[PDB]
């Protein structure tokens, strides 16, 4: 991991989050 | 006249007078839950 995730290299858990991304009455 | 969700479900309304349109947000609704500990310990709970 990387605390901001600053780097440019992005982590798995990114990718993987991303591709997954991708009533009150 | 009116709008719909994909639900089928009424979510907004033109004002008959003034033809401007209203969202319809539902009154807040929600269940409860009682948190203590044991009797044996004692009589105080905190609800959620
Ligand atoms: C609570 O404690 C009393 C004695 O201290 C005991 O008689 C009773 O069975 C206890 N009940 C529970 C639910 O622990």
């Amino acid at each position: 991991p990387d605390p901001s995730k600053p780097s440019k290299r992005s982590a798995i858990e990114d990718l993987l989050f991303n591709k997954v991304t991708l009533q009150k009455f | 006249q009116f709008g719909r969700d994909i639900a089928d479900t009424t979510d907004a309304v033109r004002d008959p007078q003034t033809l401007e349109i209203l969202d319809i947000t539902p009154c807040s609704f929600g269940g409860v839950s009682v948190i203590t500990p044991g009797t044996n310990t004692s009589n105080q709970v905190a609800v959620l």
